[PDB]
């Protein structure tokens, strides 16, 4: 009773949990209340309570601060015992701790714990450890006098003391920057699959020690270097407790014959003595290459060696062993058969909510100026993985030292603390540090929720719903698992695979007829089992194949030669779709301008079995297309959008937005022009219809309405 | 919750409010007629807007008399008219109000039809004299609905040091079955509702489970001197209620001071918002201080600021156990 | 029974891996006695084009090496072998000589008697009640394969049960459970494409 279990923090600050509210009614404490939380060994700790919206009923959620005064993992469980007697203090005692003052000098208390402290009235118990953040440091201290005891709040009344040699950190203390589960920004999704797989058989070991069956023996994280693929794994190992054991391919293997098998083999013996325990293999694709590229007995002879250890593990109870690779087809393929590495969790690269996220991390203990807009980092940060945005982060720091120390001209072995407590990094510094940080992921496929919303397409509104019917009625009570859009073109058919992705909040995986041509062309077609496997780890995600007849055109379309309807990639992509399941929260979307020459099997039972007709506007539609494209500019009231609708009767969507995009340029072009207006005028609209033409002939649309009613 | 019934002074319940209400209104009438029926109009329709346009209605009835006393086709009043049937005879107190100020029912001949209508007719002893019925027109005009008013409940508590001693069983932190296999569920559950397919009405349906629970507020305050003051609140009250109220509760009312939320955020008297949009709802701790300017003259005096409260609530202080 | 699927025949030929049709009929001799089922015949001749593809014949590695293996099979390791294409008129003619699978069976949509034996088939496992019109539904379900009127029958089956369990919260499957099952279900076959394969079928005489 009055017990929860212990999970992760919402609010990062340090003397605060919060309750689902049941429990807090319950408990008959109120928001702000101070409580001690009762942990393993005797010890205690107090907070102060709050609720929100996400905790679950019978889960507390608390920081790693606050975890490790109590000296509890995540998981475990604590009692709550509400202490409304807590009076003000009078005096506190508080020293750091030496493994984090180290380098910097001067008045911590005025640069740390007083503002930390001020006006803040948060609980204190002495023996507590807490985290002050500032000064491009994270200083943590411990509280070793109080007045009253054994706990009281802060008060501005309260005399602060700090006096004496910084505290040597206990060995049953943890250092409060070691690398969390509150370090990892992005791919959130990939840690909790990490966590059902690895948490339970540390956390929990008797469940697996009595019976026959075994926990996951290997765990294969892939993708582009400076993912976050070893900073999960040691986050993970950190917050179990499990002992973290580090092997890369290089140490490995710049080893002799002999004593790289050695050292291999004595690490897995490690695991096993100091079980539980996690071994991360670095470099998996190279600790173990594929043999048939090499001759080298040493090279051979480690791939066994692996094995072997690897179908140990039955022996080795509690020990699991993870590994990363930047692919799953870059490995020996002998490591991934039943067992071994069998499971595997691609990490991807960061979205932009991501990439705003590790930046937030990586500014933990940084002062940035007012000025300073992290989210229009993360959006212009393209291409950009954890490591570079940590680079990023780094040399924007380093311009705003190198600007006020060539002023505050300190020669010494330490630096006052004030003078970093004034330091700042602005915009400017983040601009420049851009300039100079260069993506180590801009060639690899981004995929990532999209921002195109329903209110960008015009017309449409029954295509609109059937696409929400389709996602909704398997989710809500064989549905179909694909469909294909034909019409003209420029009518939104790659809209409607990006809205209804954005809605649902799922991955948009965009295949253009430029990679469908690069697979024909290299004879590479193999690559669609790692698009499609790609479609399932990025899940709930929709897989869009445009301009399926891309090949089939370039290989003549009208005329042909070789070949015709078929070719080596769409017949690879009907070989993966007969093995996707509708459960596996995949949405497949063709499109086609020309549905005379495309392979008809797609259409067959079981694939894109709804097919969508996309017509042209019509003149409701256009006027809507028109206020879409406008939507994001300033327009003046004389436009009237719909006697131009009137007169596009032939114009396509991707038609109007050409005019409106004229009379965009036009406005831009008058009002620099006048400072060397405001808005959109008629007149740039007039101006505009002059260069636009339909892209759609007659004769093309009665070509896509005999398909039409071919097909019904 | 409890209230106050503003008609009897009797204590009820968020629930209890409405029956006791009407029942001292329809009492009222052995005192003045009129102004019971005032009140049950307002208080016992629930459709403000109706009864704001039944009232108006009656008071136009009411001037077109006055305008021409002499004419008999204005001392009548149909109760078939259209605009009575929709904005009057719809609402209940409507009829104890027109005989309250003079008016009898009676049945008279139709000018078109057999069958007698009913018709308020003024007799002429109130017709003699319109200022009667001009002091009733806004006498209804001017009236609200009949609604109890909130118990404060203002209550100080002294936090007892005996309600945190306890020890655990040894066996507490070992986690049953059904807790691990319940824990490993929830895992496997949070991975499977990242990895679904789902268009944002199905994720509404599921987030809008947590909009319904709370509509009143219990706060608490932090003293210097270690007691705890507590009070309800309306989930819509202001904070200058709360300041209010802890200025009838301190010993000097007069004396400037600070009110700080649970999340680090000072409430300014001067700040008219609501409790549930400061995030104080269903309740919230208050830290008190006093204002630096007269904690300077009370330090620099050598007085010990040892009693925030007035003795006139401490003498009822109870203790949290 | 073996199974063997267009995408294995496709994958064979793109990826230069014909030897695993000898794995395909070797597997055959093993498992004997056996029935080893080519599904989409057509996928080499679409592989080639289909319905553009060059101005040659059909003739290719796979088609080779699968032929090969077939005039190899003797009758007496009790491999029977059956093909079948939704696009017959794009079979290379070498896989209909004598000695493979020269018999050739039309297997059109079913008729109207044809309809309700599936119908009924389909509801062998559950209760139907005597309201149920089922030479009606065949009726109207003219255009239909008897796949489609499996999802007709097994819909019917789902939504007797949806009420049967809210019931409790029904022995027999009601009219009203078919005629709702019909709201959704529809023909797979097109008219367009009945035309194709009994214009063929007429070729051949
Ligand atoms: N997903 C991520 N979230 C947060 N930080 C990340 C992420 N990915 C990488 N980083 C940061 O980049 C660096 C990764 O370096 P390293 O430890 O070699 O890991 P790896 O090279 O396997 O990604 C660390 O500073 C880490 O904080
Ligand atoms: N239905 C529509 N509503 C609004 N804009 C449209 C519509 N159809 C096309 N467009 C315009 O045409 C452009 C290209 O659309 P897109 O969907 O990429 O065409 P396609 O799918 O043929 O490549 C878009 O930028 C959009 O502004």
């Amino acid at each position: 009773p009055n017990r929860l279990i212990v999970d992760e923090a919402i609010n990062e600050d340090n003397s605060v949990v919060s309750l689902s509210q049941p429990k807090m009614d319950e408990l008959q404490l109120f928001r702000g209340d101070t409580v001690l939380l009762k942990g393993k060994k005797r010890r205690e700790a107090v907070c102060i309570v709050l609720s929100d919206d996400t905790c679950s009923d019978e889960k507390i959620r608390m920081n790693r601060v606050v975890r490790n005064n109590l000296r509890v993992r995540l998981g475990d469980v604590i009692s709550i015992q509400p202490c409304p007697d807590v009076k003000y203090g009078k005096r506190i005692h508080v020293l750091p701790i030496d493994d984090t003052v180290e380098g910097i000098t001067g008045n911590l208390f005025e640069v740390y714990l007083k503002p930390y402290f001020l006006e803040a009235y948060r609980p204190i118990r002495k023996g507590d450890i807490f985290l002050v953040r500032g000064g491009m440091r994270a200083v943590e201290f411990k509280v070793v006098e109080t007045d009253p005891s054994p706990y009281c709040i802060v008060a501005p009344d309260t005399v602060i003391h700090c006096e004496g040699e910084p505290i040597k950190r206990e060995d049953e203390e943890e250092s409060l920057n070691e690398v969390g589960y509150d370090d990892i920004g992005g791919c959130r999704k990939q840690l909790a699959q990490i966590k059902e797989m690895v948490e339970l058989p540390l956390r929990h070991p008797a469940l697996f020690k009595a019976i026959g069956v075994k926990p996951p023996r290997g765990i294969l994280l892939y993708g582009p270097p400076g993912t976050g693929k070893t900073l999960i794994a040691r986050a993970v190992a950190n917050e179990t407790g499990a002992f973290f054991f580090l092997i890369n391919g290089p140490e490995i293997m710049s080893k002799l014959a002999g004593e790289s098998e050695s050292n291999l083999r004595k690490a897995f013996e490690e695991a096993e003595k100091n079980a539980p325990a996690i071994i991360f293999i670095d470099e998996l694709d190279a600790i173990a290459p594929k043999r048939e590229k090499t001759h080298g007995e040493v090279e051979r002879r480690i791939v066994s060696q692996l094995l072997t250890l690897m179908d140990g593990l039955k022996q080795r109870a509690h020990v699991i062993v993870m590994a990363a690779t930047n692919r799953p087809n870059s490995i020996d393929p002998a490591l991934r058969r039943f067992g071994r590495f069998d499971r595997e969790v691609d990490i991807g690269i960061p979205d932009a909510t991501g990439r705003l996220e590790i930046l937030q991390i990586h500014t933990k203990n940084m002062k940035l100026a007012d000025d300073v807009d992290l989210e229009q980092v993360a959006n212009e940060t393209h291409g950009h993985v954890g490591a570079d945005l940590a680079a990023l982060c780094s040399e924007a720091a380093l311009q705003a030292i190198r600007k006020k120390m060539d002023l505050i001209d300190l020669e010494d072995e330490t630096i006052d603390a004030e003078v970093m407590n004034s330091l700042a990094v602005t915009m400017d510094d983040f601009r420049w540090a851009l300039s100079q940080s260069n993506p180590s992921a801009l060639r690899e496929t981004v995929v990532e929720v999209p921002q195109v919303t329903w209110e960008d397409i015009g017309g449409l509104e029954d295509v609109k719903r059937e696409l929400q019917e389709l996602v909704q009625y398997p989710v809500e009570h064989t549905p179909s698992k694909g469909v294909l859009f034909y019409g003209p073109p420029g009518c939104g058919k790659t809209l409607l695979a990006k809205a209804i992705a954005n809605e649902c909040q799922a991955n948009f995986i965009s295949i253009k007829g430029p990679e469908l041509l690069t697979m024909w062309f290299g004879e590479s077609e193999a690559n669609v089992r790692e698009i499609f496997d790609k479609a399932r780890q990025a899940a709930p995600c929709v897989l869009f194949f445009d301009e399926l007849d891309s090949i089939a055109k370039a290989r003549g379309g009208n005329i042909g030669d070789g070949g015709g309807a078929a070719d080596r990639v769409i017949n690879q992509i009907l070989t993966e779709m007969d093995g996707m399941s509708t459960k596996k929260n995949v949405f497949i979307i063709g499109a086609t301008n020309r549905p005379d020459i495309i392979d008809p099997a797609i259409l067959r039972p079981g694939r894109l079995d709804q097919l969508i007709y996309i017509p042209l506007p019509d003149e409701k539609s256009r006027v809507a297309i028109l206020k879409a494209n406008l939507r994001k500019s300033p327009v003046a009231k004389d436009v009237d959008l719909e006697f131009l609708a009137k007169m596009t009767n032939g114009f396509s969507g991707a038609d109007l937005t050409e005019i409106c995009q004229r009379a965009c340029k036009l406005a831009i072009r008058e009002s620099i022009e006048s400072e060397i207006v405001p808005e959109i005028r008629r007149d740039h609209f007039e101006e505009a219809m002059r260069f636009a033409r339909r892209s759609v002939s007659d004769n093309d649309i009665r070509k896509y309405e005999m398909f039409a009613q071919t097909l019904q | 919750v409890y209230f106050t019934c503003p008609l009897t002074g009797a204590t009820l319940r968020k629930d209890q409010r409405d029956a006791c209400i009407k029942e001292a209104i329809l009492l009222h009438f052995s005192t003045d007629p009129v102004a019971a029926s005032i009140m049950k109009i307002y208080t016992f329709n629930k459709d403000q807007d109706r009864v704001k346009l039944g009232v108006d209605t009656i008071a136009k009835y009411l001037d077109n008399i006055h305008l021409h006393p002499e004419e008999e086709k204005y001392r009548k009043i149909k109760l078939q008219n259209k605009v009575f049937q929709e904005r009057i005879n719809c609402l209940e107190g409507t009829h104890e109000f027109f005989e309250a100020i003079g008016f009898q029912k009676v049945l008279l001949p139709a000018q078109d039809q057999e069958d007698p209508e009913e018709f308020y007719v003024l007799s002429e002893t109130t017709l003699a004299q319109p200022q009667s019925l001009e002091r009733h027109k806004e006498q209804l005009l001017a009236a609200e609905p009949v609604r109890a008013k909130l118990d404060r409940q203002r209550r100080v508590f002294q936090p007892s040091p005996l309600a945190s001693q306890f020890e655990l069983p040894g066996d507490f932190f070992n986690l049953t079955a059904e807790e691990i296999k319940r824990e490993q569920r929830l895992r496997s559950e949070a991975v499977e509702r990242l990895s679904v397919l789902r268009t944002k009405a199905m994720r509404e349906k599921e987030e809008q489970r947590g909009l319904r629970k709370y509509n009143y507020t219990l706060l608490r305050v932090r003293l210097p001197d270690g007691c705890l003051l507590q009070g309800t609140f309306y989930a819509r009250e202001r904070l200058g209620a709360v300041y209010g109220f802890v200025r009838e509760a301190l010993q000097s009312d007069w004396l400037p001071f600070e009110l700080l939320a649970s999340g680090g955020q000072k409430l300014s008297e001067d700040e008219n918002l609501a409790l549930n949009e400061c995030g104080l709802v269903p309740s919230a701790l208050l830290t008190f201080s006093w204002d630096m300017a007269v904690l300077e003259d009370i330090k620099a005096a050598g007085a010990e600021p040892d009693s925030i409260l007035k003795p006139e609530l401490l003498s009822a202080i109870e203790k949290l156990l």
